[PDB]
RNA sequence: UUAGCUAGUUGGUAAGGUAACGGCUUACCAAGGCAACGAUGCAUAGCCGACCUGAGAGGGUGAUCGGCCACACUGGAACUG
RNA sequence: CGUAAAGCGCGCGUAGGCGGUUUUUUAAGUCUGAUGUGAAAGCCCACGGCUCAACCGUGGAGGGUCAUUGGAAACUGGAAAA
RNA sequence: AAACGAUGAGUGCUAAGUGUUAGGGGGUUUCCCGCCCCUUAGUGCUGCAGCUAACGCAUUAAGCACUCCGCCUGGGGAGUA
């Protein structure tokens, strides 16, 4: 959906495999790659793609990876606050941090979030430690995050009396 | 026999939320009606209207909802509950969500929204959390 | 077996008033009554299931009811039990 | 010295089978350090008497006395509640 | 895969004894007491303020340092004070 | 705790755990304030002194499932009444 | 015992349609017994939300919760000593 290459970018890989498809014969392989894309200032997205090659899996990756989005609701360098992710047995878990600290959390979830243009912010991984799986938690968790304005705009009363 | 009307509530109103259905109807009590019309002054019941029959309640209230049709929670459920009760102090009260939740405490006063009950310096048995 | 006339016989003198049909003193009556007709035809038939897992559930319900009435009042269970001669 | 309203415990009676002396069985509920909840454990305080005045399955509070025999310290201070069987 | 333990035991009386209360010890009377909310046994172990670790709850340890306890080749006893 | 280890074959039921609705009441839990106490050293904070650091000192905070006592009664609990 | 639904018991809530077993209320028929709708409880299937490693579960939850009980913490050893 409404893939965009107007802003700036930065391409990043995830992980690597070689991955086979065993026929009579040979035995026939084909590599997968999956990416992260954002422009580190309050945008990011995945990606996924398979070639029988490395520079053509990840282009095919990166051209999928702009046509999901993320928002990421963001304040203060800082997620608004704390969560849970949770996708397949992936868990992920969230929580904001005072300045100065610094995105500590697993290698693919450390590059979703420097990525995605957050500073400092603390974070675990739990249950799952494959990439894809706690990535893409990670990203529903910032699907179903929000901020001061998000819901004070919801409920009738007003910002400045809910705040952080 | 059932353990918890609290519970019950709860999981009305989450229940409620999986659907979208602006009417419910849940057996009434005093606390339920107290925690209701907080729920109301929060922003998140659109209206309140008790009932009277045969004995108790029954409580209907108005769900609310954005335009988009967005659910304004992400998630509500009670911490209090039988067997493990739970009471929380004045100053150690958690802030769920900060200000964008609040946690429904019950107080030697009475019932009130996570907020006054820091400020007052009365701390009480807490119920539920929502955000 | 139990008859509907001989129940509503007995349970008349044990009825706390006339228009009630609750009031476990009648239930213990004609749970009284039950388990010892159940009992003679156990006896009868020393081997079954139904027999023995139905006394078992009535003199549960029985002692359930008779420590129900032991706290609500003090003298209705002492009356009972002296005047069925049960609950030694 | 008079400085003690001394540690008052209710509790009822087990038995009286002995001279002078009965079993108060004091009655509190106490935490758990691991988890928060509360659950109660009994004990077994045995009471110096008069003339064994106290009955069974009695209402009663005691107080600290002194060590008086065996294992038995505390003296009774009123009887709260006497009745039959319920 | 430690379920019954306890007969001075538990209670009383009397006396003695102890700085003191106390089956603490004697003689008499009584049969109680302890135990599934874990007695008793077995095995190990001095305890604590703390130390290490952990975000936190927790987990492990009881080296220095301080407090308390127990012991001085092994067992028994008592004088002095 | 379907299939991966993990619901006993099931039933009757003690002790226990949990508890429908409303009112009154108690204030045990709970909340709240004070008092005494949680030795000192130690951990943390702040400062000072050994050339600095290590270290040491000072003072503070912190530390109870703590006791006494002044208040509250929504909730748990006790009593009484629907 | 593969005693199984490889699904502990009790309670409450959450789209549907289609049947089957023993009932009930109402309208349509001169008479419903002939027809329909509605309500029960079990007894099935297809399926949405949601949930799951996936398969599948879906008011007869493996969903949304509460109380209580049982149990597991790698395989072989071994149900063995």
């Amino acid at each position: 959906r409404r893939e965009e290459e107007t802003k700036e970018f930065e391409e990043r890989v995830v992980t690597i495999n070689r991955v086979a498809k065993v026929v009579k014969g040979g035995r026939r392989f084909r590599f997968t790659a999956l990416v992260v894309v954002g422009d580190k200032n309050g945008r990011v997205g995945f990606g996924t793609g398979k070639a029988q090659e490395v520079p053509e899996a990840i282009k095919k990756a990166v051209e999928a990876a702009k046509k999901d989005l993320v928002v990421v609701p963001r304040v203060e360098g800082t997620t608004p606050h704390t969560i849970t992710g949770r996708y397949g047995s992936g868990s992920v878990f969230m929580k904001p941090a005072a300045p100065g600290t610094g995105v500590i959390a697993g290698g693919p979830v450390r590059a979703v979030l420097e990525l995605a243009g957050i500073t400092d912010i603390l974070s675990k991984s739990l249950g799952s430690n494959t990439p894809i799986n706690m990535v893409r938690a990670t990203i529903d968790g910032l699907q179903n995050l929000k901020n001061a304005e998000d819901v004070a705009k919801l409920r009738g009363k007003t910002v400045e009396e809910l705040y952080n | 026999t059932m353990t918890d009307p609290i519970a019950d509530m709860l999981t009305r109103v989450r229940n409620a939320n999986m659907v979208r259905h602006e009417k419910l109807e849940l057996p009434a009590s005093n606390i339920k009606k107290e925690i209701a019309e907080i729920l109301k002054s929060e922003g998140f019941i659109k209206n309140v209207e008790y009932v009277e029959d045969d004995k108790q309640g029954v409580l209907r209230l108005f769900l609310k909802y954005g335009q988009n049709d967005e659910r304004v929670i992400t998630g509500l459920k009670r911490i209090s509950k039988p067997g493990l009760r739970v009471y929380a102090k004045a100053s150690e009260m958690p802030k769920v969500l900060n200000g964008l939740g609040i946690a429904l405490v019950s107080t030697s006063e009475g019932v009130i929204t996570d907020k006054e009950a820091r400020k007052r310096n009365v701390g009480g048995e807490i119920i539920a959390y929502v955000w | 077996a139990i008859s509907q006339e001989r129940k509503n016989e007995i349970i008349k003198e044990y009825r706390v008033h006339e228009t009630d049909t609750g009031s476990p003193e009648v239930q213990i009556a004609v749970l009284t009554a039950e388990i010892n007709a159940v009992n003679e035809h156990l006896r009868t038939h020393k081997k079954d299931h139904h027999s023995r897992r139905g006394l078992l559930k009535m003199v549960g319900r029985r002692r359930h009811l008779l420590n129900y009435l032991r706290s609500k009042d003090i003298q209705r269970y002492r009356e009972l039990i002296k005047s069925l001669g049960i609950r030694r | 010295s008079e400085r003690n309203d001394r540690k008052v415990y209710v509790g009822k009676v087990v038995s009286d089978k002995m001279d002078k002396t009965i079993t108060v069985l004091v009655e509190t509920y106490k935490t758990h350090k691991l988890y928060g909840k509360r659950v109660k454990y009994s004990k077994k305080y045995k009471t110096h008497d008069e003339n064994n005045s106290a009955k069974l399955g009695d209402i009663v509070k005691i107080q600290e006395t002194r060590p008086l025999s065996a294992t038995k310290r505390f003296r009774l201070v009123e009887i709260v509640e006497e009745s039959v069987i319920i």
